Formats: C-alpha cells, sequence, structure tokens
C-alpha cells in the first residue's frame, strides 16, 4: 500500500490517504486498518474460504 | 606489564 | 650395533657427497 | 532405560549368558542396545551338555527376549551406585 | 611485523578446527567461526565483558586460547612502541598512530579496569582522616572568613561582560584560523546565538545549573606527545558554554573574595620569570638564610603528588564544593566530573575520578591541591605564611621576621601539580630528626646514599655533595611529608 | 505403588519365583519396571520331574519377563 | 576381562612438590641437562630460561628469536643448545659462551619443533610449508633435507639404531623414510589427525605409541600395533618416557591421562588442574618429561607453570 | 528538539531490531528527524526492551533513598545500580520522595 | 563420529 | 545391532533349538530377518526365506 509521491512523500493506496512524513505511511501499518476491509474484494474475487 | 607501561608512558 | 654403524658411515657418506655438491654448485 | 545403562557399564567383560532354550555361552560383552540384546566377541563353552552346535563362529548377536540369566561377578558392579539409581527411577 | 603473527593465529586457527576436536568429517563447518573469533577479540578490545556464544566447549576454549595469544602479540608489539615512543629511532610518518592508538586503547582498559575495581570494591579515602581534613578545611575557611558563592543570579551587572568573555574563549579554543568539523559548526552557531541573545543565553545557563544534574557523553582523545601523553576531553557544546559561565563566575568570586591563597596559586603574573624571580629572592631575603656558621641547615624538596587528578574522593569533593559553593553549582560539579566516557568503540566508566579536560575544572583541582595544602603545611604554618585576613602578606614575605623564625617551613609554592618547600633547621632539630628518622627507618649498612635524585649541573662541583649528615636529612624531611598527608589520597 | 513396595527391600533378602518351576533366592541390588532384577550372592534351585537342582553366583542379572513372584524368604 | 584388566603394576602415584611461575605465555618446550644441573623451558614470550632441574630456580634467560619458540634440543658430542620456531633462530646456548651461533636455515617457512641425532651428527626441522632441513654440524644446511611432507610438520626425530628418521605432516602425509637413501621409499599415508606425541620404552623394542583417538602401540620393524590401548581420545602434544619404562604423554587438551606402559589404559585418567589466574577450560599440557634420576617428573601446561611431581610410597593401587 | 512521537518511536524501534544496535548511522538515514547521537539516546533511554518503564516499589524507594546520601552527585552512576537505567525516572523519583516527604 | 554428534558440535550464530 | 552381518553367512539357532546357516540379506527392528540360501546345520530349504524376530534366538558370524 506505500506509495511515493512527486514531491517527495508517501501516500496510502489502501487508506487511500495522504502521509506527510517518512513515519507517518509508518504509522499507518498497525493503523488504518484497509486490509481488515478488504475481505469483502476477497469474497466477490473467491466464493470459497 | 601493564602498570609499568602506564606509570613510565 | 654394527648394522647402525654401517648405516651411519652410509649415510655420513652421502651427505659428504651432498656437501661437496653443494659446495660445488 | 536403567539396566541399558547398567549393561552398557560391563563393556569389554566376560561373562556367561543362559538363554531360556537351556543353552550357554561364555564370551566378551562388546554391545548392548535398548531391547538389551547382547554381542558378544570370542565365543566359548561353559557347559558340556547345554552349549549348541557352532564352533569356527567366534561372535554372535543373541536376542534380549531369549536370556533368562546373565552371569556377573561382584568386581564388575558397583552395589551402591546401582541401589541408588533403582530408588531413583519412577 | 605483526601480520606475520596475526597470519600465524589465523594458520593455528585453522589447524584447531581441522584438528583440535573437528567431531569427525561431516561436512564441518567454514570460516564463519574464525569471523565470530575476530568478533569476539574486538568485543575483548572494546574491555567489553561480552563473549563468543553459541560453540561448544573445545572450540571455545581455542577461540580463548588464539585471541589471548593475539591479544599478548598486540601487546608486545605496543609495548616494543612505546619503549621507541622517546625517541621513535627515527620516528616514523605511519606507524605513529597506530601506536598512539594501541596505547589509548591500553589505557581505555587500564581506567576501565580501575573504575570496575573502585565500585566493586571499596578502596575509600580513609573516612577517619577524611572526616579529619574536611574539619580542618571548616576550620581554615572560618579562620579566613571567606564567604560563600552567591549562586549567579540573572540581574547581575558584570554577568554579561562575564558571558561574553566565555564566548570569546571558547571562541578563540575552539576554530583558530579555517577549522571546522561536523560539530565544530554546532559550536559557532551556538557562541553566535549567544552573542546575539545574551539574556537568553543566562537564562538557559542558570536552567541547567539550577536544574540539570546530569551530562551527555563525554569524549577522549590522547594528545601525541613524546614522553608524556596530554589527554584532551570534548563534551557538548551547550555543556561547555555553561562550564564556561560558571567557571568565570567562581574565578571572579573567588578573586573577590580572595578564596585562593596567594602560595596554592599559579596566577596573575607572568609565571616563569615571577616565580623563579621572587623564589630566589626569597631565598636571599631570608633571616640570614645563607649564614651557617651556627651549624644551621637548609632543605629544599620539589616534588609531584601525582594524585592531582582521577585519585580523588568525590563525595568529600561534593562535601567540600558544599562547603565553599551553594549546594546547587556544586552539585552540578560533582555531577559533570563523572558524567561518561565513550571511546572510538568502547564505553569508559564514570565515578571513578576527576575529568581533567571538561571546562570549569581548574578551579576544583587548585582548590582540592588547597585542602591537600592545609594537610601538608598545617593550621599555624599556613596562618603564619598568609597573614590575618585583615592584613595579608605578599606571595613571599611575612608580617614579621619572628613569623618566619618561629617555625622551620619558611618558603612555599605549588604549581598546576608541583609543589616547593624550602624550610631552615638548627643543629638540635637535625640530630632529634635524623634520631626519628632513624628510629623509624634506620640505614644500619650505610645504604642511604643509594637511591638520591641527583641533577647533572655540573655534577663535580654543583651537584649534592652526597655527605653522611645531608643525605640522611633529605630522605627524613621527605618521610616527614609523607607522614603529614594520607598514603591514600595523594603520595610523593 | 507395587514397584515402589520392592525399593522397600533393596540391600534385603529377596526370593524370586519364575517361570519353569525355577525360585532363586539373593540380595536385590536392583530392579525395573519389567522386573528385571540383579541379585547377588544368589542360590537358584531348578525342579525338574522330582529331584532339584541347585546353582550359586556372586552377581546375576534375570530378565524381568520370566518373573512369577517377588517375595522375601 | 579387559587386557591386563587383573595384573596391574604397583607404580607410585604422583604428589605435586614445587611450582615455578616464571613464564610469560604458554609454555613450548621443557628438556633437562645432561648433568641434572640445567632446565630449558620455552614459553611464548620469545626467551628460553635456563632454571635449576631439581631445584627449579631460575638460573638464567636467553632471547632471541621474535616469536614463541617450539622446538628446543641438545647434543650429545656438542655441549650447545639447538632453538628452533617461527623465528628461525638457533641459540647455540653454550655452558661457557651462552650466546646464539648456530644460526640455523633452510626452512621456507616457520619452524613448529626440531631434532638432534644422539650419535650422528645430524638433525631434523618441522618447517611449516613443506620444508625440512637437516641441520649439518658446522655447516648450518640441508645437505640431506629429508622433506616428504606437504604442510607444517608436527613432529620429527632422528636416531641411529631403528627408523632412523621418523616424521610426520599436518597435510595427511607422512615420510617413514630411510635417512640414508632420502627418498620415501614407504610413504606413511595415515594418521590423518594430530599425530604429535611419540616415545620411547624402557626395555628393547615394540614400544608403544600415541594418537588423540584411539592410541595404541607401535613397533621398530616395519611398525605394529602390538598393544592395544584404551580409548585415549585426548589429544596428546607430546610423550616422555622415564628411564625405568614409565611412559607418560602430555595432552593438549587439559586432560592429560596417564597410562601404563603395558595396559594402554590411564590408570588415573587425571586432568591438568587450573591456576587462579587461568579460566575454567583453557589449559593444555604442553610438556610432561621424566628427570634423568626419574625421581620427579617437570610437566610443564598453559599456566606459565613448571610443576614437579615426586613419587609418593603407596601399594594401594591394584585394579581388579 | 526531540519530541520523539509514537510513529517515530516504532520506526525507531523497528531500525534496532532489523539493523542493529551498534550501527547509529544506518539507523539515522531512515528517520529525517534526529541526529544519530539523538537516536541512540532515545534507544537507550525509553527504545530499551529491558527498561522497568513502571512497577515503581518500596524497596527500589528505600534502595534510592539509601544511595542518594552517600552519592550527594553522579546520578548516572546509580542508574544502573539501582535498577531503573532510565537517567531520568531516578531523578523524578527523587523529586517526587522530596515533594512527597515535604508536605 | 556420529550424525548427533556433528549436529552437537555446531557453530550457532 | 546386526549391521556387521550383512551380506556375510551367519549361523542362527531358533527359540525352538533348531538350526539353520544362510546369507543374512536384510533385518529390521523386530529382528525379522531377510535370507537367501538357507539350510538345516545340510538340507537346502530354500534360496529366498523370511523369518520372524519372534523365532530368533541367537545369531553367529561365520
Amino acid at each position: 500500500y506505500f506509495m511515493k509521491n512527486h514531491l517527495g512523500s508517501y501516500e496510502c493506496k489502501l487508506c487511500l490517504t495522504l502521509h506527510n512524513n517518512e513515519g507517518s505511511y509508518l504509522a499507518h501499518t498497525q493503523g488504518k486498518k484497509h486490509q481488515t476491509n478488504l475481505a469483502r474484494r476477497a469474497a466477490k474475487e473467491a466464493k470459497e474460504a | 606489564e601493564f602498570h609499568k607501561k602506564f606509570m613510565e608512558k | 650395533e654394527e648394522a647402525i654403524k654401517e648405516i651411519t658411515e652410509k649415510t655420513r657418506v652421502a651427505l659428504e657427497k651432498s656437501v661437496s655438491q653443494k659446495v660445488a654448485a | 532405560m536403567l539396566f541399558y545403562s547398567f549393561f552398557k557399564s560391563l563393556v569389554g567383560k566376560d561373562v556367561v549368558v543362559e538363554l531360556k532354550n537351556d543353552l550357554s555361552i561364555c564370551g566378551t560383552l562388546h554391545s548392548v542396545d535398548q531391547y538389551l540384546n547382547i554381542k558378544l566377541t570370542d565365543i566359548s563353552v561353559t557347559d558340556p551338555e547345554k552349549y549348541p552346535h557352532m564352533l569356527s563362529v567366534k561372535n554372535c548377536f543373541i536376542r534380549g527376549s531369549v536370556v533368562r540369566y546373565v552371569q556377573l561377578p561382584a568386581d564388575e558392579v558397583d552395589t551402591q551406585l546401582l541401589q541408588d539409581a533403582a530408588r531413583k527411577e519412577a | 611485523v605483526e601480520s606475520h603473527f596475526d597470519l600465524e593465529l589465523r594458520a593455528a586457527v585453522m589447524h584447531d578446527i581441522l584438528d583440535m576436536m573437528p567431531e569427525g568429517i561431516k561436512q564441518n563447518k567454514a570460516r564463519t567461526i574464525l569471523q565470530h573469533l575476530s568478533e569476539a577479540w574486538r568485543c575483548w578490545k572494546a574491555n567489553i565483558p561480552w563473549k563468543v556464544p553459541g560453540l561448544p566447549t573445545p572450540i571455545e576454549n581455542m577461540i580463548l586460547r588464539y585471541v589471548k595469544a593475539k591479544a599478548d602479540w598486540w601487546t608486545n608489539t605496543a609495548h616494543y612502541n612505546r619503549e621507541r615512543i622517546r625517541r621513535g629511532a627515527t620516528v616514523d610518518k605511519t606507524v605513529c598512530k597506530k601506536n598512539l592508538g594501541r596505547l589509548t586503547r591500553l589505557y581505555l582498559k587500564a581506567e576501565q579496569e580501575r573504575q570496575h575495581n573502585y565500585l566493586k570494591d571499596g578502596p575509600y579515602i580513609t573516612a577517619e582522616e577524611a572526616v579529619a581534613v574536611y574539619t580542618t578545611t571548616v576550620h581554615w575557611l572560618e579562620s579566613r572568613r571567606f564567604s560563600p558563592i552567591p549562586f549567579p543570579p540573572l540581574s547581575y551587572k558584570h554577568d554579561t561582560k562575564l558571558l561574553i568573555l566565555a564566548l570569546e574563549r571558547l571562541k578563540e579554543a575552539y576554530s583558530v584560523k579555517s577549522r571546522l568539523n561536523q560539530s565544530q559548526r554546532e559550536e559557532l552557531g551556538l557562541i553566535e546565538q549567544a552573542y546575539d541573545n545574551p539574556h537568553e543565553a543566562l537564562s538557559r545557563i542558570k536552567r541547567h545549573l539550577l536544574t540539570q544534574r546530569a551530562f551527555k557523553e563525554v569524549g577522549i582523545e590522547f594528545m601525541d606527545l613524546y614522553s608524556h601523553l596530554v589527554p584532551v576531553y570534548d563534551v557538548e557544546p551547550l555543556e561547555k558554554i555553561t562550564d564556561a559561565y560558571l567557571d568565570q563566575y567562581l574565578w571572579y568570586e573567588a578573586d573577590k573574595r580572595r578564596l585562593f591563597p596567594p602560595w596554592i596559586k599559579p596566577a596573575d603574573t607572568e609565571p616563569p620569570p615571577l616565580l623563579v624571580y621572587k623564589w630566589c629572592q626569597g631565598i636571599n631575603n631570608l633571616q640570614d638564610v645563607w649564614e651557617t656558621s651556627e651549624g644551621e641547615c637548609n632543605v629544599m624538596l620539589e616534588s609531584r603528588f601525582e594524585k592531582m587528578y582521577e585519585k580523588i574522593d568525590l563525595t568529600l569533593l561534593n562535601r567540600l564544593l558544599r562547603l565553599i559553593v551553594d549546594h546547587n553549582i556544586a552539585d552540578y560539579m560533582t555531577a559533570k566530573n563523572n558524567v561518561v566516557i565513550n571511546y572510538k568503540d568502547m564505553n569508559h566508566t564514570n565515578s571513578y575520578g576527576i575529568i581533567r579536560g571538561l571546562q570549569f575544572a581548574s578551579f576544583i583541582v587548585q582548590y582540592y591541591g588547597l585542602v591537600m595544602d592545609l594537610l601538608v603545611l598545617g593550621l599555624h604554618r599556613a596562618s603564619e605564611m598568609a597573614g590575618p585576613p585583615q592584613m595579608p602578606n605578599d606571595f613571599l614575605s611575612f608580617q614579621d621576621i619572628a613569623t618566619e623564625a618561629a617555625h622551620p617551613i619558611r618558603l612555599f609554592c605549588r604549581y598546576i601539580d608541583r609543589i616547593h618547600i624550602f624550610f631552615r633547621f638548627t643543629a638540635d632539630e637535625a640530630r632529634d630528626l635524623i634520631q626519628r628518622y632513624l628510629t623509624e627507618h634506620p640505614d644500619p649498612n650505610n645504604e642511604n646514599i643509594v637511591g638520591y635524585n641527583n641533577k647533572k649541573c655540573w655534577p663535580r662541583d654543583a651537584r649534592m655533595r652526597l655527605m653522611k649528615h645531608d643525605v640522611n636529612l633529605g630522605r627524613a624531611v621527605f618521610w616527614d611529608i609523607k607522614n603529614r598527608l594520607p598514603r591514600s589520597v595523594t603520595t610523593v | 505403588e507395587p514397584l515402589d513396595l520392592i525399593r522397600l527391600s533393596l540391600d534385603e533378602r529377596i526370593y524370586v519365583k519364575m517361570r519353569n518351576d525355577r525360585e532363586l533366592r539373593g540380595r536385590l541390588h536392583a530392579y525395573d519396571q519389567h522386573l528385571n532384577m540383579i541379585l547377588g550372592d544368589v542360590e537358584e534351585t531348578v525342579t525338574t520331574i522330582y529331584k532339584s537342582t541347585k546353582r550359586n553366583i556372586p552377581m546375576l542379572f534375570v530378565r524381568g519377563d520370566g518373573v512369577v513372584l517377588v517375595a522375601p524368604p | 576381562k579387559a587386557p591386563t584388566m587383573p595384573k596391574p603394576q604397583w607404580h607410585p602415584p604422583w604428589k605435586l612438590y614445587r611450582v615455578i611461575s616464571g613464564h610469560l605465555g604458554w609454555v613450548r618446550c621443557i628438556a633437562v641437562e645432561p648433568g641434572n644441573q640445567w632446565f630449558v623451558t620455552g614459553s611464548a614470550d620469545r626467551t628460553i630460561k635456563i632454571w635449576d632441574l631439581a631445584s627449579g630456580k631460575l638460573k638464567l634467560s636467553l632471547t632471541g628469536h621474535i616469536s614463541t619458540v617450539r622446538g628446543v634440543i641438545v647434543s650429545t658430542r656438542s655441549p650447545y643448545l639447538f632453538s628452533c620456531g617461527e623465528d628461525k633462530q638457533v641459540k647455540c646456548w653454550d655452558l661457557e659462551y651462552n650466546k646464539v651461533i648456530r644460526h640455523y636455515h633452510g626452512h621456507l617457512s616457520a619452524v613448529y619443533g626440531l631434532d638432534l641425532h644422539p650419535t650422528i651428527d645430524v638433525l631434523v626441522t618441522c618447517s611449516r610449508d613443506s620444508t625440512a632441513r637437516i641441520w649439518d654440524v658446522r655447516t648450518k644446511a640441508s645437505v640431506h633435507t629429508l622433506s616428504g611432507h606437504t604442510n607444517a610438520v608436527a613432529t620429527v626425530r632422528c636416531q641411529a639404531a631403528e627408523p632412523q628418521i621418523i616424521t610426520g605432516s599436518h597435510d595427511t602425509t607422512i615420510r617413514l623414510w630411510d635417512l640414508v637413501a632420502g627418498k620415501t621409499r614407504v610413504t606413511l599415508t595415515n594418521h590423518k589427525k594430530s599425530v604429535r606425541a611419540v616415545v620411547l620404552h624402557p626395555r628393547h623394542y615394540t614400544f608403544a605409541s600415541g594418537s588423540p583417538d584411539n592410541i595404541k602401540q607401535w613397533k621398530f620393524p616395519d611398525g605394529s600395533f602390538i598393544q592395544n590401548l584404551s580409548g585415549h581420545n585426548a589429544i596428546i602434544n607430546t610423550l616422555t618416557v622415564n628411564s625405568d619404562g614409565v611412559l607418560v604423554s602430555g595432552a593438549d587438551n587439559g586432560t592429560m591421562h596417564l597410562w601404563d606402559w603395558r595396559t594402554g589404559y590411564n590408570f588415573q585418567r587425571v586432568h591438568a588442574a587450573v591456576q587462579p589466574g587461568s579460566l575454567d577450560s583453557e589449559s593444555g599440557i604442553f610438556a610432561c618429561a621424566f628427570d634423568q634420576s626419574e625421581s620427579r617428573l617437570l610437566t610443564a601446561e598453559a599456566d606459565k607453570t613448571i610443576k614437579v611431581y615426586r613419587e609418593d610410597d603407596t601399594a594401594t593401587e591394584e585394579t581388579h | 528538539g526531540g519530541v520523539w512521537r509514537n510513529t517515530e518511536d516504532e520506526i525507531l524501534k523497528a531500525a534496532v531490531m532489523k539493523y542493529g544496535k551498534n550501527q547509529w548511522s544506518r539507523i539515522a538515514s531512515l528517520l529525517h528527524r534526529k541526529s544519530a547521537k539523538q537516536c541512540k539516546a532515545r534507544w537507550y533511554e525509553w527504545l530499551d526492551p529491558s527498561i522497568k518503564k513502571t512497577e515503581w516499589s518500596r524497596e527500589e524507594e528505600e534502595k534510592l533513598l539509601h544511595l542518594a546520601k552517600l552519592m550527594p552527585t553522579q546520578w548516572r552512576t546509580i542508574a544502573p545500580i539501582i535498577g531503573r537505567t532510565a537517567a531520568q525516572c531516578l531523578e523524578h523519583y527523587e523529586f517526587l520522595l522530596d515533594k512527597a516527604a515535604q508536605r | 563420529m556420529t550424525v548427533k554428534e556433528q549436529q552437537e558440535w555446531k557453530i550457532p550464530p | 545391532a546386526l549391521e556387521n552381518y550383512i551380506n556375510r553367512t551367519v549361523a542362527v539357532i531358533t527359540s525352538d533349538g533348531r538350526m539353520i546357516v544362510g546369507t543374512l540379506k536384510g533385518f529390521d527392528q523386530t529382528i525379522n530377518l531377510i535370507l537367501d540360501e538357507s539350510h538345516e546345520r545340510e538340507q537346502v530349504v530354500l534360496g529366498l526365506y523370511i523369518v520372524r524376530g519372534d523365532n530368533v534366538a541367537v545369531i553367529g558370524e561365520i
């Protein structure tokens, strides 16, 4: 989910938010639980567990 | 050894 | 003692020949 | 597990072994395992009648399950060590 | 060279891995164990109690043995380089740095061992004699009537001048001519910020000295001297500014209230000419000092304690500092004296002794030598050598001739670590003193002129005339001045 | 528990009955859960049909599987 | 049960008598003079100490080697010594001169050990890379160098009775050939381990031998395992027997298991106790030799000490 | 500076766990806020895994009270001896013991 | 020597 | 272990006191022996036969 910006910043793809510094994107790993919201996309991609 | 070396230098 | 003395004399002659060859070389 | 340790302390000792089938064999304990299988080197005849049908063969493997007795001299074994170790088990 | 020794050690390690219990040929290990051994040797070189775990008993034993062998080789190379240090056999260009580094790490290990012995063991400072010295200093201060330090307020007039002078000294010391470093730029920036905002700087210094009772990691670097290495210690820049500030304040307060007497005072005067000249004139202007018709005698003793550094009682230092200066600055000084010691890789310990390189350290050594002066010279002797606090005397002058003629000790001088006594004595006192000396430490076999520090200044008609009398007078005076002071605080 | 009550008689004379009408008496030196035994100064009596033969031995090990009874004489 | 088990020889046990702690480092070699007056002890400080053989007091020192010297010998017809080590310096320690006059050369790398002949004026040296130079008397050159090793030679010996030239290498290859021919007629391509413990017996031939694992006996004619020793897993570094037939081998791993000459099993199975300055597992028996009178054995270990163990009067030494 | 935020503290803990302990320059090149000495000081003060940041008891209080009178200065020397080893919790506990016993 | 002694005399990290 | 006996001729005594001679080929933990070229210690029982460990009293190397 870590993506680099064009001005020397980071941007979260899964959280769909901006990160001011390198520590901001590194603190949206334990937080910004967009990984738990991917269960709907995983169930839509595969109907079985 | 170390004592004389530390004393004379 | 006789065989040991003969072997010592043979080794001394061989070492003297080797030393003469090293002195002449 | 105890008697295994015991037999390990008896290697290179001359022993007489009596099997269930009235066969008696003297030899030198060369090896011991978990089943208490024994391997003897320098087979010999302790008794005239019981002794099986061998000669040339000097080394045998004896199945543990077939032995009745193992004959030992008092010199080969520390008794106190055995007693406290026997107490030690559970 | 040492490269051959290292190669032989590596070959021995390989042979031990191949021969010293290889555990059979079953696709054994590789030089990773050699890397672990090298890492363990480096860890020992750090003076660290760490080791090389994760190996069996014989492998670890062989590793320790090879490490001890390589260490003995390195120590022997260092001893050979130190023996060739004064002359250096026409000292080279490249090996000097390596020898200096080896000696530096050796001294770092030695200081770590000394700190560990001071911490685990209890080499105290003769607590009975220490309390006695504290009481003596108390009586001395009460006789002198020296008031303690009023810790710097923020509304003092000459405080800005003192801080500007401190900034000027720190700048002259930091950068001389086109000099800078990774942290030296920080020091210059701090000096500039202080020169711009002196009120904020004074407030920050007051906040550090009144509240900050700790310090950061102070480093050490040994000056490449020939005979005696002069270590220089580096500290934090803001800590250095506060150091210079309270140091200059202590100096101003002491010079204002005469905290330091003249004898312990390499001080405001030209140091070589004034010392030697006043010394010779006092030896010449004494009460007929050159008269030897009635059997009188004169003795001049020069020494250096070798105990004006780490060999100090830190708790005694804190007690004396609280006795002469307010609690906050004294506690801050005692804290900064034992803050930290960091080598290039190692981390030396603290709470072992005074760090001489830290700023504001000269006030301590001259005041630590002041207690030793009160101990060696005494109370009445010092009170007569100085004069009353209402009308003191000069650097080598008395109030009256009786003040000099009563006691034996006439002239007394002190350097940063040196000490010089000159005392005249009659023949009866001489006989009594030699009697006491022979009763304590006799010389029956006439072995009293064996070890005698003599000079080479014309040793035919100018050296010490080694007779039966003078040679023993010298030894006995030296012994008497090894009895006044305790052998644990300082010796000669 | 039955195997502990046998620890109780270590260095105490014991009477042992084995399959094939053989009886041993000797001083208990060791035993295991299998009831393997080492005895010293032990005499064996074999009872064959009726006569009884004897056998003496300073030290013998006995395989536990032959064992029936372990009491004192 | 075991071989020579019910036939124990009642020899005297060892009892410590004195320790000489004057060396600075792990000892290298220890030998006694012929007059029972001098004792040459080497150390890693590059200084061979000539102490007293029975008194143990330091008589003199002798330097000249830049590094540790792991080889020392003395001649029979020559009143001088011979040193050998990684410095390639041979200190011809005369009783009247006490200086360096040998100047042994010929080795292309570091030397580990050396030996001199008791009858012939020949020698042998254990160089590092591949060299083995026979230091001829008054020549200082290897006229007939018995070089049959591919690595640092561990041990080398020359005599005038049995194998005139017996040596071993660490490259899994030895040269057990006759010193008269020079060529390797019989390559002893065995003893891959560190085999550096070989001493003499006390009777005639068919004496004992040694190895780091499963040591046994040897033979003079062609070699033969005459007496099967026990499982001596201790890495033996040296072997020096007495005149009465007693043989003891020093262990490099500290566990110097002393065995008898007839059985080959460790009678005591003793180990080198560490000094208070040494570590737990840091010590290793470097040398152990009986005196000329067999009165007190000198044992120089890695603790920088020479222990003089004498014999005790005991008879309760019978094992079943 | 040196605010020591939680997102910076987690990054410093990850750099100490990944890179190492005796490499302060390698850990300072991935934070862009502090130097190497400040990062090492933070790792030795708050980010150390052996630091006992809680559980202030009466045995440690009696140990610190029986140590501040023997040595009035040099609180860093009594940091590892008392067991706190944080070099600032000892001064805070001394201030709390001096304020609570004053009233 | 052995399969277990090979794993017993191993240098760890 | 019977490992030293592999491929060698052996004497075998069963618990019932019978005797065989043969080439020991295989053996397991339960002493099941695989045998080749067997005979009554002088009649040829078989070229290959498997024997249960239960029946083995003793093996000898000849």
